[PDB]
């Protein structure tokens, strides 16, 4: 898994 | 009013995304045509936040101009693919999730 | 075509614009009500805004004034935004296509 998250 | 600040920092965010969305796919695809290549790219992708596209793509540059090239391609595909769809789908299901929350916590008052 | 990419992208959006309304409401009570804010500002970090019903679902345990205030002001904010953000991303994409494409070939003759 390559994660998305925001800053 | 002035939603516009917060459209840009949206835009932003779903360019990252969608970017995200496309690394995404190569990687499924790559796993399966170059598994070295895929483990790389995960590596790579630990190395740097991919929720900084530009920042994420001038890096890899810098490694495999290739792979970049090819990000470019897909995540405009998916880009044209899925954005007509997305007001929509959100604004729906903002409304639907709004419903069973307000009724959740509604109906949790009475408990 | 891409059905499965639009789910998670929209949900994806859903949560973003959660955030985004928990950052005005952030920013308006650190001006009326100090105190919330700072708590707010905790809950966030016990709670993920990117897994957005279950942050708010927690927030219900908490304040639940607040998480009626955040449903009011996201469904806004998406009224205001969700329509401008298909122009906005392609035409985004594009010209960040052009300028990685410019200086990526620049790079292989410098």
């Amino acid at each position: 898994e390559i994660k998305f998250e925001f800053d | 009013m002035e939603f516009k600040k917060v459209a840009k920092e949206t835009a932003i965010t779903l360019q990252s995304y969608l970017t995200y969305q496309a690394v995404r796919l190569i990687s499924q695809q790559l796993s399966e045509t170059n598994p070295g290549q895929a483990i790389w790219l995960g590596e790579f992708s630990k190395r740097h936040p991919i929720q900084e596209s530009d920042l994420y793509l001038e890096a890899m540059m810098l490694e495999n101009k290739e792979l970049v090239l090819r990000i470019l391609t897909v995540r405009e595909n998916l880009a044209e693919g899925v954005l007509e769809f997305l007001p929509e789908m959100v604004l729906s299901q903002i409304k639907q999730s709004n419903g069973n929350h307000r009724r959740s916590l509604l109906e949790r008052l009475t408990q």
